[PDB]
């Protein structure tokens, strides 16, 4: 049971970027993946979940519009497209597997930074 | 993707667009429903009523416990494996429900460690300390009636009357029970049975059950009426006569790229007859694909259609093609009833069968006339800022569609008869003419 | 949103003595509280789900309890390994919020 | 217009001819249903039960009040004008229901002037003086239970038991409420939801509601069971937690030149198989035009079929033609069940499948024989004044139709299979053979 | 006779085989339901509540008594004769029910000889001595409520409160009554109305009714939930306001050479799409003849399908031919919903749409791959003693069918759309293309 | 809003005659018209109503058979055909518009007299 | 039928003083009573429907009241215009009967 | 099965005096008890069904009673014609069992 | 109303024999046919019933497998095929007409004996 993140990315402000979360070692379709934003190394906040079985999503109100969650059942990969990136969007982004309510298996996280080098 | 202009021309007036929600991520809470009241406060003249009630309740509960034990004895940890040979025959839903039943067996055993405390529960709702940090709740059926009616009146009525009233209460509870926990409950393993059905074990009082367990108030009523808050019987006791129910509290997740388009059915005119088109009134469009939806199983809300599962069903090629503009492929049905919607309001614009309903213009005092070659009339600001349709006066808006809507004729579909017996007769006629050909 | 609060934001105690990590919730969450262990530089690990149940693969010294809006995560005998950040996550209401975090040294 | 002789020959035995009645001319009465009991007589140890109940009831009632305010804020007098842009999307029924809601706003305000008196109502039924000449009635839910069970037993049980009993009663009331006033009620504006559904706000006791408002006793039960006595929620109070319902008391009007002909389905013989014809069992003939009717929505009475609206539905050409004699166009279905009506009595005349049911003549002691080329047997006085069909013995009358009924053969229709899956498979086969052609 | 291998290849996984049971040999028991409570212990301040209740109940019961008297006045013994002219119009079921009503008139008169004792019944259940060797039971509606709530609290509440509570109880009883004994009851003669519906005269407490009458515990619940324990109103009293109901206690008889084969529907792959075959999920095979069955009217039990009558319905030729192997004639429907059964377990063998559901082999750790030309995958011991389908782990058995199941391709049926509106549109298209030809 | 009667008529006993009630200024189909009999200049009695929307009629028992109510939705006219006229059928006949239950707008009335001149 | 009875069949009083026109019903009609004003030679005009509600276009001096089977129509200050015949119509049960009629002079 | 027991297996009394043939049931059969008369060498004849109702064509001297599990068949005045074997049949539960049989001489 | 048995039969042990019960004088289809075993001239025991109207059967547990009940609605005959005959199967077998629950009319009985002469 593994969740492979896409990797840390340097992205310019106002652009859009996509986190990849490959899944292996379990039934991708039968588990919901959550997404959380780790900012400043301490604070965690849940972004949203995607249910690949039904195609449903449940977003945090803070992350509606800014983040949209997709899945690729063929590749067992769930994506998190981040829209209109600002400096505050620079954080650590996790994909966490969820049977129903307990994020038991997490990706290594993508430390996304938003700047123009 | 739906040609709303052409659909409205054949009476399919664009209604409220709703987002598509399906239950997901169930939060599991286990509650004890003791189907037998504690009559220790009035045991002095109980008689044989409780023994007969225990016999009847055991007869009711034994099939449930046996069906559960079918999976409890053929499921073990590896990682949860199920003995398919011992199960023999099962559906996918029933197999996953057996997995869920097995995962609920740990908490079931933790609760059953309090069997004596469950028996001694003398209130309709009692909190029991499982392990000094986890608590279980006991819902005792008819205990409220006992404590509120029978115990306070032991000496006011003769104890035989108390016995008879207790027997009547128990039998009424069983009568309400049997529709749910009786032979209809042939698959207690499935966790698709609603908490409203489960609450018949508590007298149908699911409000007490859910408030006692606790829930997220967000979309709670929507999850209730969409049959999404389901319960699964996890443990059946044939000695203390209580059940352990795992209540699934899901959340609502919006289905990606999915909206359900409601079409308001309005009769129209063709030839000199009144017609209503036979087109689904709730169109599910998902990922730019048009399909039907069994929306009767869902809870339609003002903003969303909320289901307990994906009720999308396929659409025939002709209906998909005519919902996209080829209105000559949308079937229509003769209107012979006087109670048919003659008009509808869509985006502040009236689409009316002005031949069949008196359309009058409230501003200029003129009658909005519909020619015989027109199906509906689109009535908006450009022609009538305020219109009277029958006796109702409606101030209108601007039609965002075509400005030549009322001058552009549409191709009409084929007449049909959607009666079951009419369907059989049409099949007969088609088969006969096919054999003739 | 449910505001999830942890009283001991930073705590450091000797190895081998009982440690209680209290967590609070603005609204009653009815035991729908998850605990997560986040070691430095690594993803948070599900520690205790349901506010009582120990997650598989986790040490038996984690004995988190609580009910209603006031919860607590118990460490018992410390060890150098569980020097990490503990998050109590709301799970009841759809915006599943996290606690501030407890850094145990 | 229906060829009853030929229809009976293929088993469509002429049943009771019924007149067609639809609700009309509603008498409107406004009643107050206070969804919260007055606990002032037991307020000493009520606890937080009433506060939680108010929270849940406010959550339930807020969508209803918002949906009402959609029309209360977009409807004004000229003459009543409705803001179509602000309403946006609405059906004709919903628009007329909003008009009716606006007309009820005057009496709603007159009643709401008695908000304090509605709050202080401590009986399940209380008459309040609106303006010293108009009276309004308050139906307080669970107030009967409070005053009859809880108040008399304050000191008999510990007041915590009284609190728990009150909480259980409120939660049971909410549980019964939610099926009607919950998220299912997405269109409270419509005045089509029955007074039986409305009475769930009073615990389902619509008898008390209607007897308290008062009604014309003529056709009262027939108007109730036809879903014609409808209620419309006019005002929702989120502070005193009461609703004002305008109850529509219509009368029954006979539809002109309209009768509903019941046909008693009887199996018949063709080849060596048993057949029942697939023809509607309730035929609506109006102004000498034959059509179907969705009679399941109607209340069938011995003399009349009573509906809340015109449920006439169109009939296909073949079924109209075969109901008028062209029985080769009436479809028939194979009888494979042992429980099928083998005979029926029409005007004192037996029409029987004497091949499938043993027909014996009680007067002459002989067996009434049906040849293989006969579909039914018409058994009347001319052949058998008394007949034994199985074990039942019937004394008969004279057949007013043909005297050569049993010697005149009929043309038979095409076999069909009215099962849903059978219908889909027949569509498959017809499409396949059509593509082959 | 059903080709289970080929059916499972198109997703019709063989389910539980059930024996076919239909009610027979009814044991008839007559019980009195006094529809009016005895208020003699609280008559001091009853007011006019009982008079109004009597008026309303008489209005309810008069149509029932008149409908019964239609047969009671036209039924005579020689052997039992009916005046078919006086009856005029009747169905076979209604005539046999009138015969049953006449046979129950002797015991009805014997019971009515105890009219005074029935009126004096002051308990909800009272046994009355008919003839010192036969006993009749009186079920008094609301008598339990009167004796348990109102009589003990005469001086606790003001007697006006007792009067109002009595009126509310009577009105609630009438409200529950009217759905059953109201204008819906247009054929009280028929002995097909269930005892559960009859018990609404006793407040829906059929448990008390049946336990009081007594019954064979064998198949009792199965006879209840199959609507086999029916009641017939034999006598209606408009002065004492009680009904005599003859309760039919049938036994269950296994239908000869009849079994009902359940097929577990599982989606399969054809081309690159999911498909579920439109085939009945419950196949009745009787005397080696395949037919449908309206199993919704029956009670499905783990071992038997229990009906109150033969619900066998005919099956079209194509469905019969494809259920026996010609799977190119079984229709299939596109699966567009995410919630479809992707697999089922039959005889310890998994039949799975391994393209749509992830199939992994738990023993060898390999993925069970399904080619695009395979509809399902049969997963058994020979390939995978244990298989993981999604997250559920199932230990399997040996497939008793073919060993080349997964390598033998099957002929595929035609796609269909079983939506009602889709059915109408398909009829439209077939008629159009037929007219073109 | 106008209800135009056909006008006073002299009709022979035993004949059949028809009151015309043209409607204007309102939705004819959406309003029920009642019919009343004003005899002897004082006494009023309701004859029957017709619901043009549904085609339904509700007659007074006294006037069943003697009076039949029809409507002409094309002309917005409701008719009262009177059958088997006697001397007692000589009265003033009104058509009154009724939304549901209140006769608010009335025709001028037809003073019908039954005799042989 | 419901017999509708008016006690003052003929009444004549001075202009400008209160006038009560009582109406009775054989059966309780529950406020289902309409009032009609019929001036000489003209069609009856709906005066008060629902036994309390003033019909539009009618003078505010018409203040008819009552409940059950006993009703009353109030004139208040007379005027030479309301010299007409007042009918109380049965409105509850399907044969909507009329009262005898009150001729006010 | 329900065990049906008859106490007087063999009984012989003078002609013209009352005779009670008691029958017992293991379970309460609620009046579902039939009585059959089996004369020597001939098929049993339905004597009393429902434990009270006299079967048609049978003599009026058969007055069988009883309720619950204890029943009784009464002959009253004998007749040399009623020298036969009387069986009480269980009638409630599906395996409709018979009593041992009473041979009256 | 008459029930004609097939007649006494001498059948060898282990064989199978069919007892015919022709019905006349009543509606065969509308009456349930019961079967009882009279052993030793005294003891009676109900074998099973057949409902010719529905084709249903209800057997005593003792007689399942040993006796199977069929009917011939064309000939109004009810049969009782006896399987695996033993010495204890030698008894008197009756067919008794039953309206629903009371065996009112019986056949004369077949005294079946099982031996090898």
């Amino acid at each position: 049971v593994q969740l492979q993140q896409s990797g840390p990315e340097l992205v310019k402000p106002g652009a859009s970027m996509k986190i990849a979360c490959k899944a292996s070692g379990y039934s991708f379709t039968d588990y919901t993946m959550n997404w959380v934003k780790q900012s400043h190394g301490k604070n965690l906040e849940w972004i949203g979940l995607i249910n690949p079985y039904i195609g449903g999503t449940n977003y945090n109100q803070k992350f509606k519009g800014k983040a949209t969650l997709t899945v690729d059942k063929s590749s067992s990969t769930a994506y998190m497209e981040l829209l209109s990136l600002t400096f505050e969007d620079s954080a650590v982004y996790y994909c966490a597997r969820d049977p129903s309510r307990a994020m038991d298996y997490w990706g290594q996280g993508t430390s996304v930074t938003v700047s123009s080098a | 993707i739906l040609h709303y202009e052409k659909l409205s021309k054949i009476g399919l007036v664009k209604g409220v667009t709703r987002k598509y929600k399906i239950k997901s991520n169930p939060l599991t809470k286990d509650i004890v429903i003791k189907m037998i009241p504690n009559v220790s406060n009035m045991s002095q003249c109980t008689g044989s009523v409780m023994e007969n009630y225990k016999t009847r309740l055991n007869g009711i509960l034994t099939p449930i416990k046996g069906a559960l034990e079918i999976y409890k004895n053929n499921t073990h940890d590896l990682g949860v494996i199920m003995a398919g040979v011992a199960i023999g025959i099962a559906t996918a839903a029933q197999i996953t429900a057996g997995v869920a039943l097995y995962e609920a067996m740990k908490n079931a055993d933790n609760i059953n460690k309090l069997k004596s405390s469950i028996e001694s529960t003398n209130e309709a709702v009692v909190k029991l300390q499982e392990t000094a940090e986890k608590t279980v709740y006991v819902l005792t059926a008819l205990q409220d009636y006992i404590n509120t009616n029978l115990v306070p009146t032991i000496d006011k009525i003769s104890c035989k009357q108390t016995e008879l009233s207790l027997d009547l209460a128990l039998s009424k509870y069983l009568s309400d029970l049997l529709f749910v926990f009786g032979p209809n409950l042939q698959d207690p393993v499935s966790n698709s049975m609603t908490i409203q059905a489960i609450s018949q074990a508590f007298g149908g009082n699911y409000e007490t059950l859910l408030r006692t367990l606790g829930y997220a108030t967000e979309d709670f009523d929507d999850l209730l009426e969409s049959d999404s808050i389901t319960g699964q019987i996890i443990y059946v006791d044939l000695s203390s006569y209580y059940i352990i129910v795992r209540v699934y509290f899901p959340i609502l997740t919006e289905i990606q790229q999915a909206y359900i388009q409601e079409l308001l059915p309005v009769s129209f005119n063709n030839d000199n007859s009144e017609w209503i088109s036979i087109v689904p009134n709730f169109i599910l469009v998902r990922n730019t694909l048009i399909s039907n939806i069994e929306i009767g199983f869902c809870l339609i809300t003002k903003r969303s259609v909320i289901c307990n599962q994906d009720y999308a069903t396929p659409m025939t090629n002709n209906m998909r093609e005519c919902l996209t503009g080829s209105t000559e492929k949308c079937p229509r049905e003769l209107v012979v009833s006087s109670h048919v919607p003659r008009f509808a309001l869509s985006n502040g614009v009236l689409f009316a069968n002005c031949i069949s309903v008196t359309c009058q213009c409230q501003t200029t005092g003129r009658a909005i006339s519909q020619s015989g070659e027109q199906t509906l009339l689109m009535i908006d600001n450009t022609t009538c800022p305020t219109a009277v349709l029958g006796n109702v006066i409606i101030s209108l808006g601007k039609y965002l569609g075509s400005v030549n809507y009322n001058s552009e004729g549409i191709a009409i579909g084929p007449p049909v008869f959607t009666d079951k017996v009419d369907i059989s007769s049409q099949i007969s006629s088609m088969n006969q003419s096919l054999q003739q050909s | 949103d449910i505001q999830m609060t942890q009283s001991p934001a930073s705590l450091s105690a000797s190895v081998g003595e009982t440690v209680t990590i209290t967590c609070g919730a603005s609204e009653n969450i009815y035991g729908a509280l998850n605990w997560f262990q986040r070691k430095q530089g690594k993803s948070p690990q599900l520690l205790i789900y349901g506010a009582t149940n120990l997650a598989d693969g986790m040490s038996s010294r984690f004995s988190g309890s609580g009910s209603g809006r006031q919860y607590s995560l118990k460490i018992g005998s410390m060890h150098p390994d569980d020097v990490a950040t503990y998050y109590c996550q709301n799970v009841l209401s759809t915006p599943w919020t996290f606690g501030g975090g407890t850094r145990l040294e």
